[PDB]
């Protein structure tokens, strides 16, 4: 896989993270990590058999 | 005698460089629809820099 802080200051860069302004775009980096991307991989085709 | 890797005779007096920098301006000018200004921004400084 891909790192996840090499893709991730990508994404930051790109949504130019204001400091003093909330926004609903620090939400967007809720749960990136692996170990969820392999649960919702072996949840999906299992269920797809099942 | 000696072979030679020569190149164009028209790279050696720089003049492609004046294409190059037509279409960049013209690429300047362009917007990017799908993206925000500040991505443009920050591309065309970029591009300013040079």
């Amino acid at each position: 896989l891909v790192s996840t802080e090499a893709q991730i200051q990508k994404m930051s860069q790109d949504l130019q993270l204001e400091a003093l302004t909330i926004q609903s775009e620090t939400q967007f980096l809720t749960g990136i990590n692996s170990q969820a991307a392999n649960d919702c991989f072996k949840t999906l085709i299992a269920a797809m058999l099942s | 005698g000696v072979l030679n890797q020569v190149l164009n005779d028209n790279i050696r007096n720089g003049h492609v460089v004046n294409q190059l920098m037509e279409a960049l301006m013209q690429l300047s000018r362009q917007q990017f629809p799908t993206m925000p200004v500040d991505y443009k921004r920050s591309i065309q400084r970029g591009i300013l820099l040079l």
